[PDB]
């Protein structure tokens, strides 16, 4: 997108997002998990995509 | 033979289940190997022909046909007529004195 | 004399040896208490059975726990779990569908009906019986009609997931989607389809 | 990725993912696209993208 | 239809040509010229043979469950050994060839 | 009983086992369990009833895999039928005994450890006594077609 | 092809090889194709053409 | 070569290997001494030029 | 040492049951926990008079044929010449090299 120079072609394969790990047990995991979905759900996310 | 039915009985003599097993050995070295055989419709001519069917098994091969008459017929014209065209002269007959004799 | 004799409407009749030609056997098992009991009939050429689903009878008294077999929820929709009807002739489930089985109400008043079997497959279905093959374990599949994906009516969630809320379906393979309110009562697990909301206008 | 140490069969991590293991980090909030092998023991999240 | 009931994913597609074969191997053939259907699965030497002569129709698609032809028996007869050697003899000969221009 | 005198004008009420083979068929098939296995000691009439299972098995087309056919004959103890016993691994077990080896087989079967929560053994009328001398050996839910005694 | 006889539930051999496994057999030779279940019955020969 | 084979061919009829699988080729002289089974592969022989 | 020493390698194996004879034979729980061995390879480990008994239950329980590799440790092939009749001829057991040096 910024040096158009280059090409993106071809198709997309082992699609994996990505994500925020952290160990085993730590108690932080079932509030990151939500803050995340709700914060994606409500589209605090799409701006940070535009921006 | 039968347990289910004669479940008490022994006996000191060879059925001809044995005489059948005996039909087997002998044939077995003399090639021969083109056994058809002729059995009266009763319970004595359904067990031999199980006990030789059961044997030649053992040996991957098969009888090249199979048949049958009426016990105490009087017309087996038909049956014979029907064995003649085929490629096997080794006629194993085991019928039963008078039906042995028509 | 007695090969074709039919007599008071119960015909019977013997042919050849002493088989009778409609007999009257029954179907018993052994019950928790060491006793037979009467399941099933084979009255005239079709065994009529008593029991939907096998009670999944305890072995001993030592026995390990039954921890494997699971009742699993899913509703019809989508190329994702389509039901279709059950096969006339050679009365089974053809060869790849699972049998699904649902609740059939007629109408009115007489709307109480018995749990037809309307066995189905799908896309879902196939993810299923390869997690099944994988984890070995065997399921109940059944499916709903209750109402929909789900929403909170009345502080009571009613539709699949209020099944899982209600430990009366420890599994719910479909078409649901994630969202905040819903993960916050069931946990889910990582998706396997990417989704959202968008428009299609012609 | 992980991999054998040096001239023994036993398996270590590396990088990101053992800095996190090896009780020196707590988050890992970078890409850090999901695995298999990784998830085996690391509880990861929701997904915030997809690629 | 035994390769379409064979394969399960294809028996799912097997209802529309269940419910609409023919009878014979050229009366669809007149068919399918009197612009009636417009599809066929058979041998490919029929239909590439008829395409060939009749030059009003052509085939379509790339060849799928090549298994070939072969003369037949009954059980395991005497004249297998000998009657498989000669037609690989011919194979071999040049014959064969002669004959599918001839 | 099977064979009968051919002047004779005896006949019972009961059922031939071969009926019972299509009585458990139909069990099996209503179910959709499929995949089973046929162990059987030796007994007068066990050749009858392979065979007819066989045949039955064969003309038919809704899918089942019959698989592993043991003749257990040696024994109940050595090598043999411990190795043909363990051999099995279908979901699904049609056996055909007299009591007592049923109980013998039964008793080495859980021993073995093949009478947990994921196995229904279909052994036919023949092993079910008189309803009411159940040993201390049966699986709570054993499926055996028998005759009727309280429909009428 | 198998079919079941009707008015009945066994199953016998129709058409062409119906003939092969009767009195008429001997030396069948027609545009015939090799198959699991025509192999099961009769035994082949290697075959003459490929289609 | 002198009534002795050589190769795939030679370990089967010797008693010293059952089955031969690879690339063989079913022939006259081959089928003559060991038997073969159904074919599964089309070949044949051909020439290349470009 | 086996369970820890299983868990670090790349080969993939495949760590089944594990048991201990605790009783001296009673014939209560060592054979149904010696029945259930589905495996084709046992890595035995008793003493010499505790391996033969072992062994001499396991040739009687169909556990021992054409296929069943046992591999036992060097204690119990102690003093390589009072080799006894239950010892099933061909088990591989890694021993000191009393032969040469």
């Amino acid at each position: 997108s910024q040096k158009c120079d280059l090409v993106t072609t071809g198709e997309l394969f082992f699609r994996s997002g990505f994500g925020i790990g952290m160990r085993k047990d730590s108690p932080w995991k079932q509030n990151v998990s939500l803050s995340i979905l709700k914060s994606h759900e409500n589209g605090f996310m799409e701006d940070l995509d535009k921006t | 033979s039968d347990k289910s039915i004669h479940l008490s009985f022994l006996r000191t003599v060879p059925p001809y289940s044995h005489q059948s097993s005996v039909w087997f050995e002998m044939m077995r070295v003399y090639s021969w190997n083109h056994i058809i055989l002729l059995v009266s419709d009763d319970h004595e001519g359904r067990a031999a022909q199980k006990r030789l069917e059961t044997l030649l098994e053992e040996r991957e091969s098969k009888a090249e046909k199979v048949l049958q008459f009426d016990p105490g017929t009087k017309n087996v014209t038909a049956l014979l007529m029907e064995a003649k065209e085929l490629e096997a002269r080794v006629i194993i007959l085991s019928a039963s004195e008078d039906d042995a004799a028509t | 004399f007695m090969v074709n004799v039919t007599w008071d409407g119960k015909d019977l009749s013997f042919t050849e040896e002493g088989y009778q030609v409609h007999p009257r056997l029954v179907v018993i098992v052994l019950n928790k208490d060491r006793e037979w009991e009467k399941v099933g009939k084979w009255e005239n050429h079709t065994l009529s059975l008593r029991h939907a689903v096998w009670p999944r009878y305890k072995s001993f008294s030592d026995c390990e726990p039954d921890d494997n077999h699971l009742s699993i929820v899913t509703l019809e929709e989508a190329p994702f779990v389509i039901v279709e009807d059950i096969d006339p002739l050679t009365e089974t489930c053809v060869r790849n569908t699972v049998p699904c089985r649902k609740f059939v109400k007629i109408n009115n008043s007489t709307n109480e009906g018995m749990n037809v079997k309307k066995c189905c497959k799908g896309f879902c279905i196939d993810i299923l019986k390869k997690l099944s093959r994988t984890v070995k374990f065997t399921y109940d599949l059944y499916l709903v009609t209750n109402g929909k994906h789900g929403k909170k009516v009345n502080n009571v969630w009613n539709g699949m997931i209020g099944e899982v809320v209600y430990q009366r379906a420890v599994m719910a393979v479909g078409s649901l989607t994630i969202n905040e309110e819903r993960s916050e009562v069931v946990d889910f697990s990582v998706p396997f389809v990417e989704t959202g909301i968008s428009v299609m206008v012609s | 990725t992980q991999e054998r140490v040096n001239n023994s069969n036993k398996k270590e991590w590396n990088g990101m993912m053992g800095e996190l293991l090896s009780g020196q980090a707590d988050m890992i909030v970078a890409p850090l696209t999901i695995n298999n092998e990784r998830a085996q023991y690391i509880e990861f999240s929701k997904p915030f993208k997809y690629q | 239809d035994i390769y379409f009931r064979r394969q399960v994913e294809l028996s799912t597609m097997y209802r529309h040509m269940e419910k609409h074969n023919y009878e014979s191997a050229a009366e669809a053939i007149q068919a399918v010229r009197d612009n009636k259907l417009h599809a066929f699965i058979w041998d490919s030497a029929v239909l590439e043979f008829e395409a060939s002569q009749k030059c009003d129709l052509v085939t379509t698609g790339e060849l799928f469950f090549r298994s070939g032809f072969g003369i037949g028996m009954r059980k395991d007869s005497p004249w297998k050994q000998n009657v498989s050697l000669s037609i690989l003899k011919s194979h071999e000969n040049g014959f064969m060839e002669d004959l599918d221009k001839t | 009983m099977a064979d009968k005198d051919p002047t004779s004008t005896f006949f019972q009420f009961g059922a031939s086992i071969q009926q019972q083979a299509t009585v458990m068929l139909k069990i099996m098939q209503d179910y959709d369990w499929h995949v089973f296995s046929l162990v059987t000691t030796i007994f007068p009439g066990y050749r009858e009833f392979i065979s007819f299972v066989k045949t039955t098995v064969d003309n038919s087309f809704v899918g089942w895999d019959m698989q592993n056919v043991i003749t257990l004959d040696t024994s109940f103890e050595d090598a043999k039928t411990q190795v043909q016993l363990k051999k099995i691994h279908s979901s699904v077990i049609l056996l055909y005994c007299s009591k007592d080896e049923a109980v013998l087989i039964l008793s080495e079967a859980r021993s073995l450890g093949l009478t947990g929560y994921d196995f229904f053994w279909i052994v036919p009328s023949l092993v079910s006594g008189n309803t009411e001398l159940i040993p201390k050996e049966f699986p709570s839910g054993l499926i055996s077609v028998s005759y009727d005694d309280w429909d009428y």
